[PDB]
Parts: structure tokens; C-alpha cells; sequence
């Protein structure tokens, strides 16, 4: 039980959550910024990596 | 189709522009089609921007104004006229800029650099007055400083 | 206490009839009785 | 040992079932008759089912109470919203036949008091015509600021839509023999 | 113990059924709802050793579970509508209740 899954168990394997999975549900909630003038601009993130 | 909107704004142009219009006489007066499509053409009317929609309190009312505005506000384009909308229904006090903002959610520039071509085009001065010193006040030339 | 109306299911209440009666009649419901 | 074998004959019908909570079934073991519908109301696109009832006469009306405050007598109408949920067949057997439908919603209605709703509706306008104490252009979408949606929009289109005046019949053997003659 | 007290009030609850299913031959417009199971991974309501209930509603998918369980106070009735027109009919009322739930 220790070999495979060791002694930081609950330190690691959140922030391994973190990096792979969690990062693309924040981009998907806060995408399409825009400005009111000049209505025909947008920056919309597609995805993103560390 | 056409025809029967000229007979409708002759009508609307044949009073004096009191005594605001309503339903309840035009439909007394021009009664020959069913209200089904006495309102689509005067939807199309409002499709050709003369007729516009004013309130006497709790209840509907109608208003036409004249061709002569009318050709001259199709010049500029959605934003330009909307906001030549504001200014013309102050008319008489006129109205404050910082409230204009409030009334379109157009922020501090898009509202700056319309007026800013507007009033090149001699429909808008700008005055003093005195019950709020030191204030962005809009008229049209029709000059009324009651205050 | 246990005071159902029925087709209602409200509540009953002691009313001061005419010439100060106590019928029983609920509110919000035409029901009645003595 | 026995089989009784089933099969479903039901389609292009959405059959619903209501829920009486004021009626009860037995009154003392014997179970009582379900009441006669005067007439039916319903509204789409918020699926609400508004069933009236006629109350009993002068013995348990006491109707110089009800002339005298609202003027609306002798309907007693309750409101029940429909909902969806899975499953849920209903069905009849044959001799040795059992045939099965599915329902689409079910509602459980609720006593929707009309008058007493409608008492106040006069007292409010009264009010404003005695001390009455007294201009729309067009605004532009701003991505600063919210707008109202979700569960009160529902309740902005459940008021004004269109109903449908239900003419209340009692049939019950033409639907019965469409399932028998489909296999 | 306490897990004894369930199966013969379940085993009571096949006969107890099993007498309404009888009395309601007599097709008197009566009416039961029941709900089944979807998402399938028609059948046949049996009689097992003694009184056990059971439908195979699968080619193979086996359902044992069976049970007239709700108490309620309440008069519901079954009615159909059609296409918002004059379709308003009462069809009967409801006697009871029972659920299909597949054995695992
Ligand atoms: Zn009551």
C-alpha cells in the first residue's frame, strides 16, 4: 500500500489535480474578454500548459 | 402597401403638432383595414423610422413627427442618432452629459467623440447654467434658457 | 387543534356572529358552522 | 409455474395524472367519489393545469360573507404544475393481458386561492386613483452588467400566454380498444 | 434480528398483491401505475415456488424485484390530452402501486 502510493499522498496528488485537469475549467469560465468600444475585438483562450 | 402609409402620416401631419395622437381615434379614422395589418405597416412605419412612440401616463400613445428631421437624422448611423434621441426629449431644460452616460451604458469616449462630430453638424450647442454651476448642458438651437 | 376545514385544509376560527353568535368560520373560504 | 405476459401500446399521447390534496380516498373504509369538474384551464410552454370545482349551497356557504368582500362564488379552483421524471407506467389488464403506457408528467394540485388574490388587485388601483401624483429610447448591451433570467423569467412568461378553454368529457373505451387492436 | 422482520412483510406483500391483480380482471376502467426501469443494458409477470414474483422484461435481463409499497391519502386520476384542443377526457381512477426494481 506504501510502495505505490507513498507517505505525501495528499500533498502531491492534488496539485497533479491541478496542473493537468483544474487549469482548462477556469479558462472555459472567464474566456471572451471584450470592449464595448470598437465591439469587433475579442481575446478568447483556447487552451492552456505549464 | 405604400399608399396606405401616405394617407396615415398626411393624417398624422394634417393637426397641429399638439393634441397627441392615440389608437382609439385612429382607428375612428383609419378603419378600412383590420388591426391585424393596421399595425404591420405602421410597424414597417416605425421600419422607416418617422413615426415614434410618446407617453401620456399609464397608457399607450402615439406621436408623428415631421419629414424635414426625419431625413436629417438618417444621415448618421445607429449610435449617432440614438443618442440625438436623448437630446431632443430634454428639449426644453436641457440634460446633463454624466446622465446621458447613464442612460445608454456607453462609456466616457464613444459618447465624447459622437457629440464631437455632432456638433460640427449644427444640431447641438452647449450653454451655462446656473441652478448646477460648472455642467455640461445640451440644447438644440431652439434656444430656451428658462433657467 | 386539529382544526382542518375541509376543501381547504386551513385553519378554523371562532368569529362573533350576528347578535354576538360564536359560530365558527375560517377566512379565505366560504365555510361555516355552529 | 404461471406467466402473465406483458407488452406496451402507447405512443404520440402524453397522459397525465393529478394529485388531490385536499381529497381523501376512504371515510371510513368505504372510499368516497371524486368530484365533478365544472370546466379546465390550461397554459403551454409552463404546463400548469388550473381545475375548478363548484362548492355546496346556501346550508354550508354562508354567502352573505362571500357577496359582500369579493363577489367571485361558488368556484373553489386549485393550481397544480406539472413535472417530468422517468418511468412511471401505467397500465390495465386483460384477462390474462396487461398493457402498459407511458405518462409524460404529473401534477399535484395545490388549492390556488382566485378571489382573495383578486381583492387586492382592486384595493391597490383604488388607491392610486385617488391621490394619482405624476419617454423610451433604446439602450445598448454592456458587458458590465447582468440581466434578470433563470427562475423569475419563468415566472415572467407563465403570466400572459395563451390558454385553452378544455371542454370536459368522460370517454375512456375509445382509447381502450386503440391499445387492444396494437400489438 | 431486525433483517427478518423485512423479507416476511415482503413475502406478506406478494399475496397481498397478488389478490389485487385477481379482484381486477374484471377490466371495470381501473387503473395502476408502475414504474419500470430504464437504460437497458414486453416480458412476463410470473408465479414462483410459492408465491414469488418476478418479470423477465430482457431477452435475458432478469428482474426479481417487485413491491406494492406507498401509503397515501390522495385521489389521482388518470386523463389524457391532446394537442391543446377539446381532448379533456377522465378515464379512471387509480387503485395502487407497486415498483419494478432489478435484483443485483
Ligand atoms: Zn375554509
Amino acid at each position: 500500500f506504501l510502495k505505490v502510493k507513498g507517505l505525501v499522498k495528499q500533498h502531491l496528488d492534488s496539485f497533479n489535480y491541478f496542473v493537468d485537469t483544474d487549469l482548462k475549467k477556469i479558462i472555459k469560465a472567464n474566456q471572451l474578454i471584450l470592449s464595448d468600444v470598437d465591439p469587433e475585438f475579442y481575446l478568447k483562450y483556447v487552451d492552456i500548459r505549464v | 402597401l405604400s399608399d396606405n402609409a401616405k394617407t396615415l402620416h398626411s393624417q398624422m401631419m394634417s393637426k397641429g403638432i399638439g393634441a397627441l395622437f392615440t389608437q382609439q381615434e385612429l382607428q375612428k379614422q383609419m378603419g378600412i383595414g383590420s388591426l391585424t395589418d393596421l399595425m404591420s405597416i405602421v410597424q414597417e412605419l416605425l421600419d422607416k423610422n418617422l413615426i415614434k412612440l410618446v407617453k401620456q401616463n399609464d397608457e399607450l400613445k402615439f406621436q408623428g413627427v415631421l419629414e424635414s428631421e426625419a431625413q436629417k437624422k438618417a444621415t448618421m448611423s445607429a449610435e449617432e442618432a440614438l443618442v440625438y434621441s436623448y437630446i431632443e426629449a430634454s428639449g426644453r431644460e436641457g440634460i446633463w452629459s454624466k446622465t446621458i452616460k447613464a442612460r445608454t451604458n456607453l462609456h466616457q469616449h464613444v459618447v465624447l467623440k459622437c457629440l464631437k462630430s455632432l456638433e460640427s453638424q449644427r444640431y447641438v450647442k452647449s450653454v451655462k447654467s446656473v441652478k448646477f454651476p460648472t455642467r455640461k448642458i445640451y440644447m438644440l438651437y431652439s434656444l430656451q434658457p428658462s433657467v | 387543534m386539529l382544526s382542518f376545514c375541509p376543501s381547504c385544509n386551513n385553519m378554523l376560527l371562532i368569529t362573533s356572529g350576528d347578535s354576538g353568535v360564536y359560530t365558527l368560520a375560517c377566512r379565505s373560504c366560504p365555510y361555516e358552522f355552529p | 409455474i404461471e406467466e402473465f405476459p406483458l407488452k406496451i401500446s402507447g405512443e404520440e399521447e402524453s397522459l397525465h395524472v393529478f394529485q388531490y390534496a385536499n381529497r381523501p380516498r376512504l371515510v371510513g373504509r368505504k372510499p368516497a367519489e371524486h368530484p365533478f369538474i365544472s370546466a379546465a384551464r390550461y397554459k403551454p410552454k409552463s404546463h400548469l393545469w388550473e381545475i375548478d370545482i363548484p362548492l355546496d349551497e346556501q346550508a354550508f356557504y354562508n354567502k352573505d360573507k362571500a357577496e359582500s368582500e369579493w363577489n367571485g362564488v361558488n368556484v373553489q379552483t386549485l393550481k397544480g404544475v406539472g413535472v417530468e421524471n422517468n418511468g412511471q407506467y401505467a397500465a390495465f389488464v386483460k384477462d390474462m393481458q396487461v398493457y402498459l403506457v407511458p405518462i409524460e408528467r404529473v401534477a399535484q394540485l395545490k388549492p390556488f386561492f382566485k378571489y382573495i388574490d383578486d381583492a387586492n388587485v382592486t384595493r391597490k388601483q383604488e388607491d392610486a386613483r385617488r391621490n394619482p401624483n405624476p419617454m423610451s429610447v433604446k439602450s445598448v448591451n454592456d458587458p458590465s452588467q447582468n440581466r434578470l433570467t433563470g427562475s423569475l423569467l419563468a415566472h415572467k412568461v407563465a403570466d400572459e400566454e395563451a390558454n385553452i378553454e378544455l371542454t370536459w368529457a368522460e370517454g375512456t373505451f375509445e382509447q381502450f380498444k386503440d391499445t387492444i387492436v396494437k400489438e | 434480528k431486525e433483517a427478518a422482520a423485512e423479507l416476511e412483510l415482503l413475502n406478506a406483500d406478494h399475496q397481498h398483491i397478488l389478490r389485487k391483480l385477481k379482484k381486477m380482471n374484471n377490466k371495470p376502467e381501473r387503473f395502476m401505475v408502475f414504474q419500470l426501469p430504464t437504460r437497458l443494458p414486453v416480458g412476463s409477470i410470473r408465479v414462483h415456488k410459492s408465491g414469488k414474483l418476478s418479470v423477465k422484461i430482457g431477452n435475458v435481463v432478469m428482474d426479481i424485484g417487485k413491491g406494492a409499497e406507498t401509503t397515501f391519502l390522495q385521489d389521482v386520476i388518470a386523463l389524457s390530452i391532446a394537442d391543446d384542443a377539446s381532448s379533456a377526457e377522465l378515464l379512471g381512477r387509480v387503485d395502487g402501486k407497486i415498483v419494478v426494481t432489478p435484483q443485483i
